[PDB]
């Protein structure tokens, strides 16, 4: 056990990299699509962007309002990272490379998604500002509507594999990809996680201009940092679910000697990068939905349809006897 | 070829994956000799308990 | 001594939702969750016999208890804001016209 | 496969009915094309035609209820007793229903799913009956409570009606969780919630010297949970606030069926386990505070919802005082009670929801009943001197037993409790035709005459209250059939 | 899923089969059970169609009505014509069929 | 554990003994004549009779020393 | 120890909730208490319920206490009351059910005392058992669907109730 | 005329149709072709 | 109107059709050269009679 | 076996250390929305419906044809809930 802090280590700087990172290359692929360059000035090809604005918020004073929750004010960005980063314990990254080998991994990532809505909606109440509160009020609701759906998804794949630990997941996907049969589950699935990060279209915070005040609206230098910085580990961790369930996790695309050539991690690498390109691609091609229709489409659309995929391929399982 | 500016944080993102799977692979692995096992179970532990009694006690 | 730390863990939680009854005389939402906070109590002392017995009916019924304690808030909660509504207050001076 | 179920037939036609009905109040009621039509009594009408093809369907299916009862051990247990139990629910279910149609149109109550609710407790009181166990009892019994907390708030801007459902969700939660921290302390101790495990681990010791606290302290907690059901002193003051804030209708649902079904969990549950002396000495004492403390409220009341309340607790103590005496005799005579005290609280609550049109209030608004409609005069003098005992009124089959318990068990103080608060019963109920019959007020309430359904069943009810005793041969024989079934 | 279909009170008349099918079952409906069946069904369209006049709603009324007094009509007509043939209710012409075929 | 099922998946640790209960009582019209079978299961369930013995063990050793 | 350490977190968390002024407070702090929960439900072996209290106490049932207590913005005037007058009866009370039901299981589940030799060597280990061994998800799976499943479905009723009557109660139709 | 009543429900709400199918071939496949495969393997 | 159309209507809103259009020309400037000024090295064009400092 | 949570723990304290490094070195140099409670109980209700499917997704494979049509049942239960809830307006935030 005296090791065991070495590799959280090694799990937990390199993710905070990634993201700063992923910064980054959401400001790169969104200018290069409005045929502008983004941050290319500080460090070679702009490298050096993250650190700099890592510093600059660090060296930022902070502001801590005259409120009568103090405590909480601070408490909620801290809460929020600390459910981003404990998420990745049990991500398995290859065969035998993850950190807690859960027989539960499964229901233990619904947890942390049920318990990602605090961070949110205490921020809103400790600001002592009615707009950072309805804002928070609208962004939790969202949060609870759309984890139904992940939550019915992550059924249906349970259904498929028979077993809640996620390396058994991925190995169940050695004859196919779940994502082969189950496409529009993928779809479903990729969709209401971009409502579960609150991700453009359905980024109610970022829709200050639409006299939408986010949750986020009173914080400064570095709380400010930890919600940003909880949101994108967020959306790496949500690639990297698209990966495991539906893409075969760090299995290659065919079983063959010329593909089992380059190792696990490289694949589902790749796959993570495939989908976190996909986040900022939408980001950078659509408009965003009002608080009230994204809402009827979480309840109204995609509760019904992942209710009806549990039940045929439940049924379809049982009916020819296919059931794990 | 501009556009390969925009693959370099994505790189470093995947090498920052690659990262995060392969070094707590090989501690985990110096630390006990041989890599992690998927799915320890009951019998592995009592395996792993009865195997020391039968190595040191011969 | 496993089972009665076990057992007095669930016990003290029990006996603090009865003191939260006796503590909480003008506010009325602590007292519910006082009895949540018993119901809860009363889930952990099935699951903690369940285990001790090698029997799996305290597990069943603590999930059945589970849904049953869910309902109960919901119902409980959708009550306080309609005796609210029509108030305007949630003191307990609102609430005790019908009397005798 | 399919013929297994035979035994659940009743149970899965209502639930499906109770389905179909809240399908369709609800598409027809959103309707804009017929004006969202109120279907509070269309929907009732069809609720009370599915209760009577229940009622069908599980009397004229007696040994099919019995089938295949190995496979339904684990879930439930049907037998005579329950047999006869759940058609007496349903008959009072039926009876409750009929009685709401004019309060649906004339207060204009248009909720149909004031019907759904009420057709869900009387499947959750079904399940009681037949409940075999103790997760199986509670989870029947909380079914039903969570119906009865939703329509105890029902008229959702009334301050009394919201009232009454805070106080019932707090206290009914409450005793909820004792009565499960004791289901908890049994399983505990003996690794057994089946009610045939907890007989044979539990006859033959009862207090052995070296007694399972446990054990004891499970029995104490479902005692205290089901002493609160019934409301019986000293936990019964949910029940006149409850009673007094409900809507009229949910009232007298209240005061019937529940005790029905929860009086057939007592004697499941504790006459057929074994324990003991302490459980009926709980009872006994608990009949006693509640014969006196109803009788001295009742008479401090001035307003007839409360003044019923109260009278319900002291009957309810006259009942138990049956189950405390623990023989044959004492349960065929807590259920003869049970029937003859529900048939008159329905004739009384017919006569309050009739005199509700008007909107009855205080005892002194009955004044001059006698000269505005005289047989309506008679027919509630009747009910008033039925419930205080008056032979050869039905009441008096009751009290007549009360008094053959305390000299058959050996019991004076019990006779004198029962004889004072008697005398004290008949005076606040001769009070209420002194009311209607020798007073001149200055101020008279002219009462809008009493649809159909409230006329014939009044009519039904009272031929019952004055001429039950010249054959009263069925009951005493079905109620003896019953006390013996729950043995053999 | 192991099953038993043993009574608690046992059958007090010839038993024609112990566990009758479905399709066995429905295919012994009597006159009476056809009768039974049809009176309930009836008055449940009758009620349905009485109650929906006021609101408006005879028609659709009519139909729920009638569903449910379908759905009890059948159950009661499979519940007799099952019982017969399992020896519960008085089964002379279930007897008098088995003897014969 | 009178049901049978255990919790992880096999018979559980106290059902023989409560099944011979059950069928000593089953056909013994007193039920005293159970007693022994009965003080089986419960020792089962909780294993008093077994750690006051083991406690008088100890409570020796520290008295003798 | 560990246990200790649990038991002090849920006392003092508990604590908080009953006497707490400001009830987001006393919601938050019943957050902790269905935490510490859950780790004494990992440390029985019931993974499936320590995560299941997780799920549903505090990410569903937490969440509405939350939304309703933090809308009503209740004023602190509305609800206080000084307790220092409830000490002799919280005392009597608590002393009573302490001296009683802290000690129920003591008669009948004598603890084995903790002895100065090395008890883990009289372990008796089946193997035959931990052949093929069952979660507690799949071990309760097997039960609830097929042997249990009527209180599964009256459980459901129960659920539709509370939909109901939510409904029923609070909604107006803008 | 309950044909086109189906076609205007299919076009006015295509996600409720689509779940409605889904299911429905959920559903169908146990009650009816799992029976059928049984049967067929019986003989 | 026709189970024909219908169809294709429902498949076109389930399927994100029109989405998928959105999706491919902001793609398509992905790989284009962009249109920024390196400045200062690179400076915008102006006329002989812009009107800068006296 | 419970032995994998162990290292969520030890994650979990250094992910506070980290939290509270980060935000510590900068220190140094009255309207009800009745729709919330509304989407609060349909949460509520499907939160429960995923905990319910868990265990019997996992156990399809023994409990067979039974214990599918009993959680059929269930969300048919469940699903005229939820069709009284469209039908009523709590589905709608306009
Ligand atoms: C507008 O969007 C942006 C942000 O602000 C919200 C960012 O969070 C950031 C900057 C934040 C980061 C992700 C930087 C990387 C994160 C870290 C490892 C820590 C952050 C701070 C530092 C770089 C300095 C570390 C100093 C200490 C606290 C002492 C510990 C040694 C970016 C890239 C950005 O553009």
């Amino acid at each position: 056990y005296i090791a065991v802090p070495a590799e959280i280590l090694g799990i937990i700087l390199p993710l905070l990299l990634g993201v700063a990172f992923l910064v980054l290359a959401e400001r790169k692929v969104m200018a290069f699509v409005q045929r502008r360059k983004g941050p290319d000035v500080v460090g070679s090809f702009g490298l050096l962007q993250p650190l700099a604005d890592g510093l600059k918020l660090i060296l930022k004073e902070p502001i801590s309002p005259s409120s009568a929750n103090f405590f909480l004010f601070r408490m909620a960005p801290v809460a929020t990272f600390m459910l981003s980063l404990v998420a990745w314990a049990v991500v398995p990254f290859d065969y035998g490379m993850v950190l807690s080998d859960l027989n539960i991994g499964l229901l233990y990532l619904f947890a942390i998604s049920s318990l990602g809505v605090y961070g949110i909606i205490i921020a809103g109440r400790s600001s002592n500002s009615k707009y950072a509160f309805l804002g928070a009020l609208r962004s939790a609701a969202q949060m609870v509507s759309y984890e139904v759906s992940i939550g019915l998804i992550l059924i249906t794949v349970l259904i498929c594999v028979g077993s809640c630990n996620l390396s058994e997941i991925v190995m169940a996907q050695k004859q196919i990809w779940f994502g082969i049969p189950l496409f529009p589950v993928l779809v479903m699935f990729f969709i209401s996680c971009l409502a579960e990060t609150n991700r453009a279209p359905f980024d109610l915070p970022e829709a200050e201009a639409e006299l939408v005040a986010g949750y986020n609206v009173e914080y400064s230098s570095m709380g400010f940092a930890l919600f940003f910085l909880g949101e994108y580990a967020n959306m790496i961790l949500m690639s990297g679910l698209c990966t495991l369930f539906f893409l075969g996790g760090w299995l290659p695309i065919l079983d063959l000697p010329i593909f089992k050539k380059i190792p696990g991690s490289i694949w589902f690498s790749i796959k993570v990068l495939f989908f976190l390109f996909l986040y900022i691609w939408v980001r950078a091609a659509f408009p965003r939905y009002r608080y009230d229709q994204l809402m009827g489409l979480g309840w109204k659309v995609f509760l019904p349809l992942s209710l009806a995929w549990v039940v045929s391929v439940s049924g379809l399982l049982v009916t020819f006897q296919w059931l794990p | 070829l501009v556009w390969l500016e925009a693959m370099l944080p994505l790189g470093i993102i995947g090498g920052m994956l690659c990262i995060m799977g392969n070094s707590q692979y090989y501690i985990h692995k110096a630390y006990h000799g041989r890599p992690k096992h998927i799915g320890h179970d009951e019998w592995d532990v009592a395996m792993e308990r009865r195997d020391k009694k039968v190595v040191e006690k011969a | 001594m496993d089972l009665i730390k076990y057992f007095t863990f669930s016990m003290i939680i029990f006996i603090l939702g009865i003191w939260g009854i006796l503590l909480n005389r003008r506010n009325i939402l602590i007292m519910l969750m006082s009895i949540e906070l018993m119901l809860l109590a009363v889930n952990l002392n099935f699951l903690v016999f369940s285990v001790s017995l090698d029997d799996m009916m305290g597990q069943v019924f603590a999930l059945l208890v589970l849904t049953v304690a869910a309902a109960e808030s919901a119902i409980g909660l959708a009550i306080f804001v309609i005796t609210f509504r029509v108030r305007g207050t949630i003191a307990v001076e609102f609430i005790n016209s019908i009397q005798g | 496969m399919f013929n297994l179920f035979l035994a659940v037939f009743p149970e899965i036609f209502i639930i499906n009915a109770t389905f179909i009905l809240l399908i369709h109040g609800v598409v027809f009621s959103t309707s804009k094309k017929y004006d969202y039509p109120p279907l509070a009594s269309n929907v009732g009408w069809l609720g009370l035609l599915s209760v009577l093809i229940t009622l069908l369907l599980l009397a004229a299916g007696a040994p099919l209820l019995t089938i295949a009862h190995l496979f339904w051990n684990n879930l439930f247990r049907r037998d005579n007793f329950t047999y006869f139990c759940q058609i007496f629910l349903l008959l009072s279910t039926a009876g409750t229903i009929s009685m709401c149609f004019d309060f649906f149109d004339q207060e204009r109550f248009d909720a149909f799913e004031f019907i759904v609710l009420i057709l869900l407790s009387t499947c959750g009181m079904l399940f009681m009956i037949s409940a075999y166990d103790l997760i199986a009892m509670y989870l029947a019994i909380e079914l039903q409570s969570l119906c009865f907390y939703v329509i105890a708030a029902s008229k959702r801007k009334s301050e009394f009606s919201t009232e009454a459902g805070l106080k019932y969700l707090i206290l009914g939660a409450f005793s909820s969780g004792i009565l499960l921290f004791g289901c908890s302390m049994i399983y505990g101790s003996t690794g057994a919630t089946h009610f045939d495990q907890l007989a044979k681990i539990l006859t033959g010791y009862e207090i052995t010297g070296a007694r399972s606290s446990g054990i004891f302290m499970g029995i104490l907690f479902i005692a205290v949970g089901f002493l609160f059901k019934i409301t019986a002193v000293p936990f019964h003051m949910w029940a006149p606030d409850i009673y007094e804030g409900s809507p009229t209708p949910v009232t007298a649902f209240l005061s019937i069926a529940p005790k029905i079904s929860i009086f057939a969990n007592i004697l499941r549950v504790f006459i057929y386990g074994s324990y003991g002396a302490t459980l009926q000495q709980i009872f006994f004492f608990c009949s006693i505070a509640s014969m006196i403390l109803g009788a001295l409220a009742a008479m401090a009341q001035t307003k007839v919802k409360r003044l019923l309340a109260y009278s319900s607790i002291g009957h309810v103590g006259y009942i138990c005082i049956g189950f405390s005496c623990g023989t044959i005799e004492g349960i065929q005579s807590l259920l003869i009670g049970i029937f003859i005290y529900a048939l008159m609280t329905m004739d009384a609550f017919a006569i309050v929801l009739a005199l509700r049109q008007t909107r009855v209030k205080y005892i002194a608004d009955l004044g001059a009943l006698a000269k505005t409609n005289p047989i309506l005069a008679i027919t509630f003098s009747i009910t008033m001197f039925s419930y205080a005992g008056i032979p050869p009124l039905a009441g008096f089959c009751s009290k007549f037993y009360l008094f053959f318990a305390a000299l058959g068990c050996g019991a004076y103080f019990l006779a004198l409790v029962g004889v004072v608060t008697s005398v004290i019963g008949c005076f606040y109920y001769i009070r209420l035709v002194k009311r209607m019959f020798f007073d001149t007020p200055r101020t008279w309430i002219l009462y809008e005459p009493m649809d159909r359904n409230k006329s014939l069943l009044l009519a039904m009810t009272s031929f019952f209250i004055t001429l039950f005793l010249l054959y009263p041969s069925p009951l005493f024989s079905v109620t003896h059939q019953m006390a013996l079934s729950l043995y053999l | 899923m192991n099953t038993d279909i043993t009574a608690l009170e046992k059958a007090q008349y010839p038993v024609v089969d112990r566990n009758p099918a479905f399709t066995k079952v429905v295919g012994n409906f009597s006159t009476l059970d056809y009768l039974r069946f049809s009176t309930i069904t009836g008055i449940s369209v009758t009620v349905g169609y009485l109650s929906g006049i006021k609101p408006g709603i005879k028609g659709p009324s009519m139909v729920t009505g009638g569903l449910i007094g379908l759905m009890g009509g059948f159950m009661y007509a499979y519940q007799n014509s099952a019982g017969r043939l399992m020896g519960f209710f008085p089964n002379d012409g279930e007897v008098a069929s088995y003897q014969k075929r | 554990m009178a049901s049978g099922w255990g919790i992880t998946g096999n018979k559980g640790r106290c059902y023989d003994f409560w099944m011979d209960f059950s069928e000593c009582m089953s056909h013994c019209r007193e039920p005293k004549d159970c007693t022994l079978l009965r003080e089986d299961y419960l020792e089962c369930l909780h294993h008093s009779k077994e750690f006051q013995r083991r406690n008088r063990i100890y409570k020796e050793e520290q008295r003798k020393l | 120890m560990i246990l200790s350490v649990l038991s002090s977190l849920a006392l003092v968390s508990g604590l908080m909730v009953v006497r707490a002024k400001n009830p987001v407070h006393s919601v938050l702090f019943f957050i902790l208490v269905f935490c510490d929960t859950s780790g004494l439900l990992l440390l029985l072996g019931l993974d499936f319920f320590a995560m299941i209290f997780l799920v549903v106490y505090i990410g569903a049932i937490a969440v509405l206490f939350l939304f309703v207590v933090m809308m009503f913005h209740i004023q602190i005037a509305e609800i206080h009351e000084e307790v220092l007058r409830y000490l002799p009866v919280s005392g009597i009370i608590g002393l009573i059910f302490w001296w009683e039901m802290f000690f129920i299981l003591d008669n009948e589940s004598i603890p084995l005392l903790p002895t100065q030799r090395n008890t883990t060597s009289l372990r008796y280990t089946v193997y035959a058992g931990k052949v093929r061994s069952w979660t507690n998800l799949e071990t309760l799976g097997n039960l609830l669907y097929t042997y249990y499943f009527v209180w599964f479905l009256v459980s459901s009723l129960i659920l539709l109730v509370a939909m109901i009557g939510a409904i029923v109660l609070t909604m107006h139709r803008t | 005329p309950v044909m086109e009543k189906l076609r205007m429900f299919v076009a006015q709400e295509p996600v409720v149709a689509a779940s409605c199918l889904i299911g429905g071939v959920g559903l169908f496949l146990p009650a009816v072709v799992r029976p059928i495969l049984d049967s067929l393997e019986a003989s | 109107k026709d189970w024909n159309t219908v169809f294709e209507r429902s498949i076109n809103t389930l399927f994100l059709t029109e989405m998928v259009r959105g999706l491919s020309l902001t793609l398509k400037y992905f790989f284009d050269p962009k249109v920024t000024i390196n400045y200062p090295f690179e400076k915008g064009p102006l006329s002989p009679r812009f009107r800068g400092e006296h | 076996m419970m032995l994998e949570f162990a290292p969520i723990f030890i994650y979990l304290v250094i992910s506070l250390l980290v939290s509270l490094i980060l935000l510590g070195v900068p220190f140094l140099f009255s309207r009800f929305d009745i729709r919330f409670y509304l989407v609060s109980i349909l949460f509520l209700i499907f939160d429960l419906e995923v905990t319910f499917f868990f265990p019997w997704a996992v156990s399809l494979n023994k409990i067979d044809l039974f214990g599918f049509w009993s959680m059929m049942a269930f969300l048919f239960i469940l699903t005229i809930g939820f069709l009284y809830e469209w039908k009523r307006g709590a589905l709608d935030w306009e």
